[PDB]
Order: C-alpha cells, then structure tokens, then sequence
C-alpha cells in the first residue's frame, strides 16, 4: 500500500506512475513510492507518446504539457528494489549531485550501506554510512 | 457608577429600601466600585441582612460575587468568625434544590483560601456533587482542588464527600465530561483515569487531561487538543534543520503578523529556504533540507524556476515582500551572491531597451550601473557579462544616461586593465549630446585610458571641449586622464600627442588643442592640476605615469566588501542602510550605607529642642523618577530624641506631580499650620531623571544628521580616555560610552566615544566625547576633552557636557 | 491560577466591570486594562498581542475591548474559547459593548466572569446556564521441570497475613522420542486470589480421590499450563503460601535517639535463601547510625533514609542497628520494610509428586528445579 494517494495513474511497464492529490509524480516500484518528480499545479496523464519522447499531461485545458519521464532515475531504484543494486550503480553516472545522495538513500532502504557509499556524491552520506 | 469613590452613603440607602431592584443596583454599584479599586465597609450590614437565606438567585448571586473580591477586608456587617455572613445561611444556598444558587455558593466558597472558611467550603461539595449539567461536574472537579490547595493537602480534602472530595478528578474521566483539575498534587489513580479517558474523550475536557499528561503514541485519536499537542510531538520525531515544511504550526502562523504585507514576505522566506539548501555563501542562505522541491531537472514540467523568477524583483510585488525577494533570489541561485545579482541587476539597470527599468534621475541610474559593475569586481565572469550590457546602457543617449554608465565603467577599466579595450568606440558616441558634468567626466576617462585601441580621440572629444554643459568636476577627472596609453597610436587630426597637451590644458595650462578645452580651472579646492602637469614623465604610454594609475586599481579591490563594489543591488540596499539594528522644628543628618547590596539612605530625626514635636511620623517622597522602596517607619522627633531612621532608595520610576527637587524628605510633628515640613538629607540630582539607553554607528550618525550637536564644551579632566573618569560619570548622567567615531593613526588618534541616552525629559541625550590627548606635535590644549554635546532640542545636551568633568560626595559622621 | 483576570474594558483609560477570582488584581486590573486596550492591546488587529510581559488577547467593539488576560498558558486553543464563550455572553447582558450600559451590568458580567473562568481555569457558559444564577533417540529422553515462582506479601507488625499473593508458571523442557503421554501429579491448591491458565494440550482429568492432568508435551520447552490449578497461574500466597521471611521489627526509644532491632526468620535451616536484602527505613532527622550485623553486610544510605542490609546466602539470620536522631516535631510513624530474596523453592508450594510419561520407557527427570522470587514484599 503506497503512501501516496493516486489521483490518476498510468502504467509504464509493470511501474505505476501516478499522480497524486499533492501534486506529486510519483512511480511505485517493490510497494514503494518514490517521487519521480513534482507537478507545480494540477496536472493529469493523457498518456505516454513514445513518439514525443514524453508523457503528455493537460491541465483544466483540453491542452498538451508534457513531462519526459525521468527513466534514469526510474530505472536506478527500479533495479534497487529488485535487489539489483550493482545494476542500479551502473546508472550512477548519470544520476547528478543530489539525485546521487537520494537514489543512493534508497539503495540504502532496501538495503546495502556501501554500495549506497559508492554513488553517494556527498560525503556526509557517505561517512554515515 | 464607572469608577466614583464618593457615593458609600448612597449606596447604604439604596441598599435597604424594600425594593428588589434597588437593592440589587446598589450591591452591583458597590461592586463596580471595589472593582475599581474604592471605598466599600460602610455599608456592610446593610448589603447582608436582605439576601442571606434566599433561594432568590439574583441578590444571592450578587452577595456571592462580592464574597471573592473583598470578603477579608470588609467587617461592619461580618466581623471574624467560622461560619461568617458570607457563609452560615448559605448552607441553605448550597442545599436549595436550583442548581444555580447552590452551583454559585460552591463555587465562590471553594474558591477562596480563607481559613475563616475553610470548614464550611469543605462540605459545600456537596451542592455540585449531583451533576445537573457539564458546568456542574466541572465547578466540582475545580471546586474540590481550590479545597486542597486550601490548607487540605492531607485528610480534609482527598478522599469523596458522598461523590467527591478530590474524586471528580478520577469520574470525569469515565464521565460524560471531562475537566480535570488535577494538573498537579492530587490523586494518582486520576491520572492514570485520565490517560484511559484519551480515547473517551470531551474535547475542553482534553485540553485539561492533556496539560497534565502528553505524548501519545498514536497518530492522534481527534478533536483540536489532542491536535495541537500532536505538531509539538512531530517537531521532537525530526528536529533536525528547522521544520522545513510547517506542519501544524502553519494555522496560528498567518495571524501571528496580520498586518499584511510581513505575512507573505516571511512565507517567500520559508518557500525559498525549502526549495533547496545550497553552499550557503555570502547571500547564498538557504537551509532547510538539500532535496525535497531539488532544483532543476531539464525534463521537470513546468519547472521550479517559474517560482524562482518572482523572487527577482524590481518590486513585482510590494516594497516589504520585494526586500525580501531580492535576497531570496540571491539566496537560492548564485554562486555567492554574483550570478544572480548580476541578472538581476542587468534588469533593474538603465537601458535602450525597456524604458520601464531606466530613469532620467542621474543618481539612481549611477548606482544602477555600479551595482550592476560590482559583479565583475567580485567575480572574473560577470566581466565579460558587465562590459557588453554597459553598452546598452549607454546607448539611450541622453546627456545624463551616457553619464552615469561612463562613470562606473570607468572604476572598472582601473580594475579591469586592457580587457575592456573593446568598449571605448561605444563610449565616446554619447559625449557629444551634453548638459552635465558626468558625461565629459567619463567619457574623457574611458576614451583617454583606451587611447591605443582607438585613434578616433581629437575627433570626439573636441565636439564636447568647445561644447558647454556643465564643467566643474569634469575637470578634475579629465586631468589624471586624458592622454593615457601608448605614447603615439591615435591619430584622427590630433595623436596621443596633442591628448597629452590637451589633458594639461584642461587640468590648468593653456594649449589649442581639441579647439579647446571647456574650462581650466579644476574642481574643489583641493586637487588642483600640478600633479599631473607635473607627470606624463614619459608621454601617456604605460610607464609610471596617468596610464600606469588609470590602469591600476588604488588599493584591493574584490568582493562586494565595497572596495570599488557596491554591495548587492542598489534598490534592496536603501532598505539594509536604513535598519539602523538599536539595541515644628526639625534637624537631619544623613549618609548613603549599602550593606548586603540594601541601598538605604541613611537619616537621623533629632530634635535639639525642649519644645513638644508629638504628633512626629517619617516619610520619604516619591518626587518623580526618584521613590521610596519604604519611607522611614519610626514614630520618633520627641522631646529630645535622637534616632536613627532608614529610608530605602530606589531611582527609577514614573513622574508624580509633586515637586521634581532634590530628595525631598518630610517630617511631621506637632503644628497645625506647618503640620508637614519639608527637610533635606544630602544632594540626589536632576540628572538621575535621565534614561540610559545605548546607541550604535548608525542610530548615532542617523541621531546626528537628525538633529545638530555642534555645541561643543571642552570639560577638564577628560585628560584620561573613554574608559575611565569618563564614562563612570557618564553613567550617573545616566548615559553611557558605546561605538567610536574614530580614525586613529600616529597623528590621529583622539579618543572618541558615541553616547546615547533617551531621557525621561522629552528628549534623547547624546555626545561625542573627544579626548585630545596629543599623537601631535601640536595637540589642541594638550590632555583634556572637548565633548561635543546634544539632546533632542540640547536641554540634556549640556547635562553632559559638565558630567563629565568631576563628581564625588562623602560624609563620615 | 493560570488567567489572573477577565475583563471589560472601556479605552476611556480605565476597566469599567472586571473580575479578579482571588484577591490579587484590584487596583492592579484598572491600569493594565486602562494603558493597553487603548493601543488595540497595542496589536495590529491581531487577537493575541503581549504587552508589559502579559498576554492580552481580545476583540474590539465599539471604543471598548473585551479583553482576556494571562501571563501563563496551557494551550492555545483555549484562550480564545473562553473570551469567545464570553463574547456570546456580554451582549445578552449589555446589548454589544458600550460604558454606561457595561457599568449598569456590572454584577451580571461580573458573576459570568467567576463562573466562565473559575480560579483562573477556563470552564464553560452558555446564556441559559446564566439564567439560573441572576433569577530414533529416545536414549535421550530426558525432561525438565522449572517452577518460577514470585511471592508478594502485606504483613503488620503484629506478623498480621494482610493480603499476599504468589504468581508463577512451571516450564517444562523435555527431550522424548516419539509422541509420549505424559501424566502430571501435583498438589491441590486454593487462592484467596484468582487466576490460572492452561496449556493448550491439556487434558483434565476427573478421578475419584485425586486430582490428574495429562498431556502430550510440546517438544523443548514450553509453559505446560497444566490443568489443576495450572502450570500458569496466579495463586494466592495468602493461600498456602510460605512466606519465606517474616520480619519482626521492634523499635525502641532509646531516648533522644532510636534503637531499631530487626529480626529475620528462613524457613527450614537447612534450606538457604540467596539475594536477601532488607531495606530497613529511617527517619529524616538521622544524624548517623551504628549498624551490627552478624552475617552479610548492612549500610545506611542517607537520601534513601533507609538502610540496606544485604546478605549473599543466608540459612536464616538477624540484625540491629542504633540511630541517633535531632528531634524535630514529635514521634513519626515508620514506613514499611521491604525485602528481597530469593529461594530455592517455591512459596506457592507448587510440588511435582510425579509426572509419568508413556509411549515409551522411563525417562529421566533429569532435574527439577525451583526459583522462588520475592516481588513486593512488605513489613511493617
């Protein structure tokens, strides 16, 4: 059961992302949730358009906005909940900065400190783990 | 009857008069009156003898009102016993079968920690021990405590009476109701009761269970109690940097500054510090957490910088909120400050681009340009950035608008030594429109220090040189300037040759060149035009001449420390200024004795005489800001006594109408004319009146342009610096040394002192002391000061002047 | 008090009705109310603003502030619910706020006041509720037996039983092959108290004379619950047990000060109890004390005011102590004693007569074995 509410979903393999009555865009992967972005306004999925390399959203408009999918930071803490972790590391360096620290703490979550100590960019992360 | 203390005869009448009405009134004018705080025993046998046993709420209800206000101090009608007026006949009160009456009795007798009382508040539990409505069970859960805190923290007051003796506390719990008076000292099992009650809750019931036991291990279980406890709760489970995201504490917060534009100024703050915590340099503050609102992904929709963006202001929303949101910008974005001061000021600064962002004020505009400047001085960069948006600057091409952008651009080609060559031939293109000082100042710099790069210069400046506008200051900035450069690498019909002519003629020669220059002779009088005259040792070319100074920066420049910077950007700093951050015969004798840190005033009442001084009592006044922590007490100025009386000090108050002298110290005795004399005891000054309050460089400088102080003494024995002498009397004055305004070197160095009072007299107090003493060969007088004094229309000002010289009193009787 | 005052005020300058619960804020009430309300309460059209280290909260109405003070707070809810409940309370009495008609009402508001907010705790009003007032190895096959066993005792000086009271389980740890039935014997018990439980797998048994339990043990260890009284239960010590101590304090009054014999008394002698400690209280003007002791060791401990007599093992033993005392007040009466101990049997007197267990041959009992614990022990 995922912490974060959907207020409309599409399935982009067997991950649900979904939006969420908090504006957030969120992916569920292994019954968690993880936020793959955030929505500054109320926005719903029309549908993922392999063709515009994006995920096409419409406000209160019959409108297009659309949002590529983060598919890096996706499949890093895809892998993660597989119990991949190595595999999740090889996405690492094209996680940035922070992303790295974060993806890092959910490699952590599911386990595994110093793989997690690896591709954390921080140092503080890393020296608590 | 608001508040009149003259009206107890009155009052007796209407209280007996055989009508209701009237006596009712009369009670409620008599309490009104004690309210107030006035005159009330006279009437007390009259206010009790109509409503003592009456079931008849009304007068009973107002007997019962004044039995909680005043039941001590009042004894015509009462006097002292157990069961008193207030409560003998009011065992029927607590025993009538309305509710109310009796509800009333136990609650005011119960509420009282007489010990005349104490006995028949005890059983008084009982006219609420039947719980006819929620104010019932709660007055005897309230009732019961107000008994133990009643000198019954043993048997008395604990166990039940038929229902409740300290045991309400434990049946709300269970009950219906709740309300629970035992927050301290009472029955365990209570608490424990009340920890059950959480889940079977009455929501004002909760907020009395939950001030005496909190912490839940729960989410909540409802209701608004439990709700506010659970945000403080939620503030231990994750302190850590801030809250971040407000929780609960978002509701209270918004009210918490009403007025109105603060609200969204401060949640700008906290929406701004929750976006991201960065590097946390100088203006780069936010905290709060690293990831929780990120900054910029390149395939986020529709992006975190939309929000960014309001926060770079020029005011887009209002002045307070825009303060606010320059530094916000500032704070999320920049590498320290620089970046995004730069983009901000690049749209805040003059151009041909927007008129909406350029003013025909030439000040404004100026410092638009420095700001904008400042960046490329504190980081390399904004450079390249800067030099290139000058330009635009420029290129609005009024007089004053080509003016200002020459002038800072100038500073940072002293800075920027042979990387700015590229922006000379833009520079000169608005030289030739001219009404001002500025433009020839500028212009004559950019395009005389870039000589080499160009070749245009005779051509240019002598459209301006027999052009007119005005030409003081101009003066002086074309004569460091005008040849620089090359000796021999310009040419249009005058070389750097006939610059270096020109450039002397216009500092203070005389030479055709230019067909002229506009005026000769130099700008304030100081600067004059020998120096330069004097240099160009080796014709404008880079040696150690005008070049060598032009491309040469005087002293360190970096940063935005203000060393060729201005400090951020122009708009939000006016506001950052103007913070100013303030923190019958009778003789006395007399001494002043502290022991065990008492101070007393010490007096002595004797009366040398045979003559008859009966009738003697002692008292010390209360003048203004001077009082009495108590007057002397004794009875004493008799037929040949002495004695020696005390009489505490204190030297702050409020002014009392009496006169405003000395001490005053009164001693009274036998006459009838003369009854009160008026007798001293040794000095206390005006000065004590005085508040001491402090100051600091900006309120001083913002108190001394505000109002003059070129009143000036010099006050001997200012010979010793600040420290010493000084400031003690200072102090007494009630003033106090803070800050300096100071410059000291080996042939400066007086000592000076910024003072600050704000006297109980209409006015503030402030000084400069200026202690002379010689880092010269030639001091003024030598040691001493000169204390240049002020107040607020100077009646203070002067207090200091001459409390600062001597001050000492001692006795030895 | 938490609220020194609730209060109507006129910004004339003055308090024109108010009321203080308890003598305290007469005068007082007047300048407060007379200097702040002016201001706003020197808010901003903010309900709560604090002036002069006082919390003032309030609303206007007219040139009058209907005010609500406190220097202290218990929740921030409730403030504002009493000013409020007082809100729906002054125009029923005064018809919104205005001075001459708040003046002619002083007794109405001034009896809501003690009855909305009483000892400056904020109870609750309504205008109705006013109304009333203004009216395969079995080689191995070995078991185990351990009964745990805590006692609890209430005794008077007189040696008075008082109520007592034995908790206890008795595990069983058995290693047996094949599935065995096994048969438990053990006495009958009573309990002035209540309280058994039995293991599932436990069957009762009815027999003429006697009482039986039998069952199939869980293999390892397990609670066995039995039936009978059970083989988890609370039984009372008050029935049938032994109380392995009994304290007999004699206190003397030496004089001035006060000499304190403790006597101790073990069951059988030849039965030793281990972890005995005797917590013998005194009283709070001690001066110091010289205890003597022939086993063990004993320490006064001042704070505690008890001294603490501590015995490794113990066939049965005594002690005496003499205090020296200021004498302040008069004689006190003493604190109960307290003991710790521990023994190698059990006071609820649970004995295993036999516990039989077939399918098979005759197992070992190994051991037996019984820890007996004191919980709360007391003496007076």
């Amino acid at each position: 059961e995922i912490q974060e509410i959907v207020k409309t979903g599409l399935w982009v393999g067997d991950c649900f992302i979904y939006t969420s009555s908090v504006n957030r865009l969120n992916y569920y992967v292994g019954g968690e949730i993880v936020t793959i972005a955030h929505l500054d306004r109320t926005m719903y999925l029309l549908g993922y358009i392999p063709k515009d390399n994006r995920l096409y959203l419409g406000d209160k408009e019959l409108n297009i906005v659309s949002y590529s999918l983060l598919v890096s930071v996706l499949e890093y803490q895809t892998a993660v909940m597989r119990r991949d972790f190595s595999m999740a590391d090889k996405v690492l360096p094209t996680i940035p900065k922070e992303q790295r620290t974060r993806v890092a703490h959910f490699l952590e979550k599911q386990g595994f400190k110093q793989q997690a100590l690896t591709v954390s960019t921080d140092p503080e992360h890393r020296f608590e783990l | 009857m608001d508040s009149e203390p003259p009206s107890e005869i009155s009052l007796k009448n209407d209280l007996e008069k055989g009508d209701v009405k009237s006596k009712t009134e009369a009670l409620k004018k008599v309490i009104i009156m004690i309210l107030n705080g006035e005159k009330l025993p006279g009437l007390l046998m009259t206010i009790i003898r109509f409503v003592l046993p009456l079931q008849d709420h009304t007068i009973k209800k107002l007997l019962l009102v004044f039995w909680e206000i005043v039941p001590k101090t009042t004894p015509d009608g009462r006097l002292l016993h157990e069961m008193i007026l207030v409560c003998d006949a009011y065992r029927k009160d607590l025993q009538h079968p309305n509710e109310f009456i009796r509800g009333s009795t136990l609650r005011f007798l119960c509420k009282l920690k007489e010990a005349e009382l104490l006995e028949p508040l005890m059983p008084a539990i009982r006219a609420c021990l039947e719980h006819r409505h929620s104010y019932v069970r709660r007055n005897a859960v309230l009732a019961i405590y107000t008994i133990y805190r009643n000198f019954e923290h043993l048997i008395p007051d604990a166990p039940e009476l038929i229902h409740d003796f300290l045991v309400n506390e434990k049946d709300a719990s269970c009950k219906r109701n709740a309300f629970m008076m035992l927050i301290h000292a009472d029955q365990d099992r209570a608490l424990d009761y009340l920890s059950t009650c959480i889940d079977q809750v009455q929501t004002f019931g909760d907020i009395l269970q939950l001030v005496i036991v909190e912490l839940i291990y729960k989410v909540c279980h409802a209701n608004p109690s439990e709700r506010a406890r659970f945000i403080r709760c939620i503030y231990n489970l994750l302190q850590s940097s801030s809250p971040a995201v407000k929780y609960e504490a978002a509701g209270t917060l918004v009210t918490l500054s009403s007025a109105p534009t603060a609200i969204k100024a401060a949640a700008q703050c906290y929406i701004d510090l929750i976006i991201k915590e960065s590097d946390n340099n100088v203006k780069l503050i936010v905290l709060d957490r690293l990831v929780e609102l990120k900054e910029h992904p390149a395939h986020e929709r529709v992006l975190q910088d939309l929000v960014m963006d309001i926060l770079r202001v020029l005011s887009t929303p209002d002045l307070e909120v825009r303060k606010k949101t320059l530094q916000l910008a500032l704070d999320l974005v920049s590498s320290r400050n620089v970046e995004e001061l730069v983009i901000v000021l690049k749209k805040e600064v003059i151009k041909t681009n927007n008129v909406s962002e350029h003013e025909d004020t030439d000040k404004y505009r100026q410092l638009l340009v420095r700001t904008l400047h400042s960046c490329s001085v504190r980081f390399p960069d904004m450079a390249a950035n800067v030099i290139p948006v000058l330009m635009e600057f420029l290129s609005d091409s009024n007089e004053a608008a080509a003016a200002d952008v020459l002038e800072f651009v100038r500073e940072a080609i002293q800075r920027f030594d042979n990387l700015r060559m590229l922006i000379v031939e833009k520079m000169l293109e608005v030289f030739h429109a001219i009404k001002s000082v500025k433009i020839y100042r500028g212009a004559l710099w950019i395009l005389g220090e870039y000589c080499s790069t160009k070749e245009d210069i005779q051509s240019v400046m002598t459209e301006v040189r027999r052009s007119l506008g005005e030409i003081p200051i101009v003066e002086s900035e074309i004569k460091k300037e005008a040849g620089e450069l090359k000796p021999e690498e310009e040419i249009t019909v005058g070389p750097v040759q006939k610059l270096v002519t020109e450039m002397g003629t216009y500092a203070t020669q005389s030479a055709l060149s230019s067909s002229r220059p506009t005026k000769k002779e130099e700008d304030r009088p100081p600067l004059r035009g020998f120096l330069l005259d004097g240099d160009f040792f080796v014709a404008a070319s880079l040696a150690t001449t005008l070049t060598k100074i032009a491309l040469r920066y005087v002293a360190l420049v970096q940063e935005k420390k203000k060393q060729n910077s201005f400090v951020a950007e122009a708009m939000l700093l006016m506001a950052t200024i103007l913070h100013l951050g303030k923190s019958d015969p009778v003789y006395a004798e007399a001494y002043v004795h502290v022991n065990q840190y008492d101070i007393v005033l010490d007096v002595l009442v004797v009366n040398q005489t045979s003559d008859t001084l009966q009738n003697c009592t002692l008292e010390l006044a209360t003048l203004g800001d001077l009082k009495l922590v108590e007057k002397p007490s004794p009875l004493t100025l008799a037929p040949h006594d002495f004695a020696n009386i005390k009489a505490n000090v204190k030297v702050a108050s409020t002014e009392n109408g009496i006169i405003f002298g000395n001490i005053v110290y009164d001693v009274s005795g036998a006459a009838s004319d003369r009854n009160c004399v008026v007798l001293s005891d040794i000095h206390i000054d005006i000065m004590d009146y005085i508040q001491p309050a402090t100051c600091t460089d900006a309120e001083f400088r913002q108190m001394w342009a505000e109002f003059e102080w070129e009143n000036k003494v010099t006050v001997n024995t200012n010979m010793t610096d600040l420290n010493d002498y000084l400031q003690h009397i200072l102090k007494s004055t009630n003033m106090k040394c803070l800050t300096p305004e100071k410059a000291l070197s080996g042939y400066c160095g007086f000592m000076a002192a910024n003072l600050y009072a704000r006297s109980i007299f209409g006015e503030d107090a402030l000084a400069n002391v200026s202690i002379e003493k010689p880092v010269h060969q030639g001091p003024d007088a030598a040691v001493t000061g000169h204390i240049r004094i002020r107040a607020k229309s100077q009646g203070m000002a002067l207090s200091l002047g001459d409390k600062i010289n001597l001050s000492q009193k001692k006795t030895s009787l | 008090m938490v609220l020194l005052a609730a209060a109507v005020c006129t910004k004339a300058g003055k308090a024109i009705v108010s009321r203080q619960f308890v003598e305290m804020t007469r005068t007082r009430i007047e300048g407060l109310l007379a200097a702040f309300p002016k201001l706003m309460n020197t808010g901003k059209q903010h309900t709560f603003v604090e002036t002069e280290s006082v919390r003032y909260v309030y609303q206007p109405m007219e040139k009058l502030y209907m005010v609500l003070i406190t220097t202290k707070n218990s929740n921030i809810l409730e403030d504002l619910e009493t000013l409020r409940l007082f809100s729906r309370v002054i125009p029923e009495y005064c018809r919104a706020l205005e001075e001459n008609e708040i003046s002619e009402h002083c007794f109405d508001l001034i009896f809501a006041f003690d009855e909305i907010v009483a000892l400056g705790y904020r109870e609750n009003v309504n205008l109705a509720q006013i109304r009333t007032f203004t009216e395969p190895p079995i080689n191995m096959e070995s078991v185990h037996m351990k009964i745990e066993e805590k006692i609890t005792l209430t005794c008077g000086r007189d040696g008075g039983l008082q109520n007592m009271e034995l908790h206890g389980m008795i595990m069983l740890r058995i290693s047996d092959d094949k599935f065995g039935r096994i048969r438990l014997h053990v006495e009958n018990e009573d309990k002035k108290g209540v309280q058994l439980q039995t293991h599932p797998n436990v069957d009762k048994k009815l027999f003429t004379a006697e009482s039986l339990i039998g069952l199939k043990n869980p293999e390892k260890s397990f609670p066995v619950n039995s039936d009978v009284g059970v083989l988890k239960w609370r039984l009372q010590t008050t029935e049938e047990s032994f109380i392995p101590l009994t304290i007999n304090c004699w206190p003397s009054e030496s004089g001035n000060g006060c000499d304190v014999n403790i006597e101790y008394e073990l069951q059988e002698d030849n039965l030793e109890l281990n972890d005995v400690v005797i917590t013998i209280p005194l009283p709070s003007g001690v001066g110091a004390p010289v205890i003597g002791e022939i086993d063990g060791e004993y320490r006064h401990d001042s704070r505690r005011n008890t001294l603490e007599w501590c015995l490794p093992v113990i066939d049965a033993k005594n002690k005496s102590g003499s205090l020296e005392f200021s004498i302040p007040g008069q004689p006190n009466d003493f604190f109960p004693v307290q003991v710790s101990f521990i023994s190698k049997k059990n006071y609820c007197n649970i004995q295993v007569t036999k516990v039989t267990q077939v399918d098979g041959n005759s197992p070992v009992r190994f051991s037996t074995e019984t820890t007996f614990l004191v919980d709360k022990y007391e003496i007076l």
